[PDB]
RNA sequence: CACAUUCCAACCACACCUGGCGUGUGGC
């Protein structure tokens, strides 16, 4: 849900966004690029690489860092995924339940 | 029990009538509360009411029926109408409607329209079979609207010079250009009288925007026709409101194949109003007028045209000049070349107390060849050639004398030979 | 700064309604009050902002009197040899100069006193331009009603007050109607409403005739005597300078055509139109009219008049509240 | 009120039933105006009205029009808690 | 006292009116967890 | 004719604010 995604208007034109927003946006971007490439009859290797990249994006959105490459979104720090919002001493169970 | 029957009679008749009906002192209430309480107490005896009024569209969807007693404004006696009636019977602004009405029911505060009986003096069955205004094919004026009475009274001269200076027709576009206190009011009154006498078939309406109340009360009982007005007692919101009311009434009536003639006084007041109610758009020129502040006067004036299928809409407005403020001038400026007929009155002639003070050659009518015949046109050209070399004032006096010797303009034309 | 002063004097809405001279006078009063509130001592100060040549310069008024209380504004009527007075009265000094006129409290008091001065000036102006028409019938919509007074608008923010004594006891008011009366009193120094319009007074009747009767206004039928009872009855004696004109057919009208109109204007007031006469006898007979008078007693020492009415016509000569007599006494 | 909780796999049809719309634009909001995107990550007709009892286009903002959608944006006017 | 979006208001209204009685409702953060698990490919559901 | 709502003397509705996340430091 949108309001369940942290996004608050910070001081100035910048907005305090969540780590899930970047994940969802990258997923949507790669999905749209894949849909475009499928219509233009892209080469088999190109659509193969695009499917691989979309798979990387969706598994990073699911559980970042589990695949092996912990991607960062900002500050060169590990990004927060959906699994991270449940596990550890910072998930919902340990902090909000 | 009809709404107009209490709408037109003066306040005194309402007083005696309510005092007869055993009322609380009605002298403490307004005219609208007078009619409201009287209709309340009449329906409390068990009568189904009939009413009439001009419709106004609101942005919430529903409509309200106004009268000419309130000059088409909000009042306690306005008749509420649902949007679904506006849908089924195809209602819109300007549609005058008369039919079955009841007072507001339990918890309501405005009358409700039960059953439509007359839409713009027509059967509500054919009211859906109407032609729109913008889809009309305008034309020039062909039918002549003779303004001369022929009785030869003292003031009738100010009408005959009309037939000699600037001809009028059904659907004409006329602009009165005159400084203040030159004689526009008496001219307009004579225009209204002559039209109501010679052409009682066409509906006659007059606009008074930001005028004095004495002029309003003298106008409403001098002309044979339903008049609407708005003095300076009220904000410009009232002026623009009555402006849509009257213009949409004229539009719907001409859509019903009727000849409408509107006399507007004055267009300068209406332009000031339209400018002061319009928000600022960042486009300001000399005088203090917004660039889009004139779109509404342009709309109201371009509403005039001559329809081909039947009916026409003549709009004759007066503009004010020489008022010391450049803003007024700028208004007249954009209204310089927009009209095809003009009545130019110079203060130099009115300064000698010789009436009517009309500038002959500065006045004229475009495409006037289709309004008059060949003999009349040739005689007009000869008169213009005779009056052109002379000045304004005593040349107007010459026309006044040549007009006063003869009874109607036929004798004047024959003498001019 | 002074540029702000010029921007203020040029950014006013009612520019001619309150001209530059009186604008700068109000600003001088503002700066004087500011300087007064600056020092703990009370001292009168003139500013002379120099409307177009230069900036402001405060001064120090003396108010020359033989007192010594707060000598900042005290000096004797004879101190004139040194400091170059040479006067008897009005000796003021120009010692303190160049005060501050833009801080917080100065801006506050300036705004307040400017609001007060502009509203007072505009009220006095809109009342004074109508003062020339004192004693005439005017139109105008009412503004607000109350149990003590009502407000009326004559157009262009023309505020007029009508007190309870000017209103009839059962006169009817509602915001929206045009109650017409006659202007009778003006007080251009009043802190509040000062335009006084009445309808209960007999002069209005004259003005009523002045707007209804064409005979009056040409001094052919002079209105001499007039007494009133609001909403109940008005007794008027009008004389005829000519001989072929009868007020019963001229001032009354044609079978109640004018008397009825002025009664409806006055809210149902009985109007006894009689003739003024140079004889007290006929005058009091017409005063108690209609009746049958069969007696006249006059006393100039006590200024009394005895009228023994006929037996039976009591209600015809006295009636309710003795109005037919009371108005005669009035 | 309710008994035990059940958990299982999510069928694609079940997800589509849960879905009140589809996000196609990768944009969340605009820089100048703080109103949400048309059908981006933050939408109105998909999730709900950003404000309480006020639509996105501002046409249906009164409590009388509460309960219906608009003709252009099509946002069911209700409380923002539905988001 | 913490999570009920509609209980804390009701409890405050009852207390200020002299009513010391509560209503369980449902914790909002629990619905948040339900939505988060639902956001995954996992279906969580409350029975009867 | 019917469905459906009705735009304004105090005032009820138009309220009130950054732990998103990390880092550093200190205390128990
Ligand atoms: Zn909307």
């Amino acid at each position: 849900p949108p309001d369940l995604r942290p996004l608050v208007p910070l001081d100035g034109g910048r907005f305090a966004t969540s780590d899930l927003n970047d994940l969802y946006r990258r997923v949507i971007n790669r999905n749209n690029r894949l849909k475009r490439l499928l219509d233009l009859a892209a080469p088999d290797i190109i659509v193969r690489n695009e499917k691989r990249m979309l798979q990387e994006a969706v598994d990073a959105l699911l559980d970042n860092g589990r695949r092996g490459r912990a991607i960062t979104g900002s500050n060169k720090r590990p990004l927060k995924s959906l699994a991270d919002m449940i596990k550890g001493k910072q998930g919902r169970f340990r902090q909000n339940l | 029990m009809n709404l107009t029957e209490l709408k037109n009679t003066p306040v005194s008749e309402l007083i005696t009538l309510g005092e007869n009906m055993g009322l609380e002192n009605l002298a403490r209430m307004r005219k609208q509360d007078i009619i409201f309480a009287i209709l309340k107490q009449h329906a409390k005896s068990g009568e189904d009411i009939f009413g009439d009024g001009v419709l106004e569209i609101l942005q919430d969807g529903f409509g309200f029926l106004r009268s000419a007693d309130s000059s088409y404004l909000a009042g306690p006696d306005d008749i509420y109408v649902s949007p679904s009636q506006i849908r089924r019977f195809n209602l819109r602004t300007g549609d005058t409607i008369s039919g079955k009405i009841r007072p507001p029911k339990e918890g309501e505060r405005y009358f409700a329209l039960l059953k439509v009986n007359e839409v713009n003096f027509d059967k509500p069955e054919n009211a859906r079979n109407k032609i729109l205004f913008e889809n009309l094919t305008p034309l020039h004026a062909n039918s002549r609207l003779r303004m001369e009475r022929g009785n030869g009274s003292t003031e009738d001269l100010t009408a005959r010079v009309l037939d000699l200076a600037s001809p009028i027709g059904r659907g004409q576009r006329g602009l009165i250009v005159a400084p203040p206190k030159a004689g526009k009011t008496m001219l307009l009154q004579n225009i209204a009288q002559s039209i109501a006498y010679n052409h009682p078939d066409c509906v006659l309406m007059v606009l008074l925007i930001d005028e004095r109340p004495e002029e309003v009360t003298e106008m409403q009982r001098l002309v044979k026709g339903e008049v609407v007005a708005s003095t300076f007692d009220e904000p410009a919101s009232r002026h623009v409101q009555v402006a849509e009311m009257v213009i949409e009434k004229a539009k719907r009536l001409v859509e019903h194949k009727k000849d409408v003639i509107i006399l507007l006084d004055s267009i300068t007041r209406l332009a000031r109003a339209y400018n002061t109610v319009v928000p600022a758009s960042g486009k300001v020129l000399t005088g203090g007028v917004d660039a889009n502040a004139l779109h509404r006067p342009k709309r109201f004036f371009g509403a005039a045209r001559n329809v081909e299928e039947g009916g026409s809409l003549t709009i004759i407005a007066t503009a004010l000049i020489d008022t010391g403020s450049k803003m007024d001038e700028v208004i007249y400026e954009e209204f310089k070349g927009t009209g095809n007929m003009e009545l130019h009155l110079s203060r130099k002639i009115a300064e000698k107390r010789v009436f009517p003070a009309i500038d002959y050659n500065r006045s004229g009518t475009r495409k006037e060849e289709l309004l008059t015949t060949q003999e009349e046109l040739q005689k007009m050209w000869i008169l213009r050639k005779i009056i052109h070399p002379m000045g304004e004032i005593d040349a107007m006096e010459f026309l006044i004398n040549k007009l006063a010797m003869t009874k109607t303009n036929d004798d004047f034309f024959e003498m001019m030979k | 700064m002074n540029k702000e002063i010029l921007a203020v004097v040029e950014a006013v809405s009612n520019e001619k309604a309150l001209p530059r001279e009186k604008i700068f006078e109000a600003l001088e009063s503002a700066l004087a009050t500011a300087t007064k509130k600056k020092y703990e001592q009370e001292i009168d100060v003139r500013v002379q902002i120099d409307r177009k040549s230069g900036d402001f310069d405060t001064f120090r008024r003396w108010l020359v009197v033989d007192e010594v209380t707060q000598p900042t504004k005290e000096i004797t009527l004879e101190a004139a040899r040194y400091e170059d007075e040479s006067l008897n009265l009005g000796d003021y000094v120009e010692d303190q100069i160049e005060s501050v006129t833009f801080d917080r409290i100065t801006t506050q008091t300036a705004k307040q006193v400017i609001v007060q001065k502009v509203r007072e000036a505009e009220r006095a102006m809109v009342v004074d331009q109508f003062r020339e028409h004192e004693g005439e019938i005017i139109t105008g919509v009412v503004k607000k009603v109350n149990r003590d007074n009502i407000s009326l608008d004559l157009g262009n923010n023309a505020e007029a007050v009508i007190l309870r004594e000017d209103m009839l006891p059962r006169e009817n008011f509602r915001p929206g109607d045009r109650v017409r009366g006659v202007l009778y009193s003006v007080r251009p120094e009043a802190r509040g409403a000062q335009l006084f319009v009445t309808r209960s007074k007999p002069e209005m009747l004259i003005e009523l005739f002045r707007i209804e009767v064409p005979e009056i206004g040409e001094e052919v039928i002079e209105i001499k005597a007039a007494a009133r009872d609001p909403g109940s009855r008005a007794k008027i004696a009008v004389k005829t300078n000519d001989k072929r004109i009868d007020p019963v057919g001229a001032c009354v009208g044609m079978r109640g055509a004018r008397v009825q109109a002025v009664s409806t204007e006055l809210g149902g007031e009985r109007i006894d139109i009689v003739l003024w006469d140079d004889n007290p006898a006929q005058f009091v007979i017409n005063a108690m009219a209609p009746a049958d008078v069969a007696s006249i007693v006059v006393d100039e020492d006590k200024h009394t008049m005895d009228i023994a009415v006929e037996a039976g016509n009591l209600a015809q000569a006295i009636g309710r509240n003795g109005q037919n007599v009371r108005l005669a006494s009035q | 009120e309710f008994d035990a909780i059940k958990i299982a796999l999510a069928s694609p049809d079940m997800i589509r039933s849960w879905s009140f719309g589809e996000v196609k634009k990768p944009e969340t909001i605009n820089y100048r105006t703080f109103k949400p995107e048309r059908d981006g990550l933050f939408c109105a007709r998909i999730f709900g009205p950003v404000k309480d009892y006020e639509c996105l286009c501002g046409k249906y903002k009164r409590l009388k029009h509460r309960g219906v959608i608009c003709e252009k944006c099509g946002v069911e006017v209700t409380q923002t808690k539905v988001r | 006292k913490s999570d009920d979006v509609n209980g804390r208001t009701k409890m405050y209204k009852n207390i200020v009116d002299g009513n010391h009685q509560m209503e369980p409702g449902m914790p909002e953060s629990f619905n948040v967890l339900l939505k988060e698990i639902r956001s995954l490919g996992i279906n969580i559901e409350l029975e009867d």
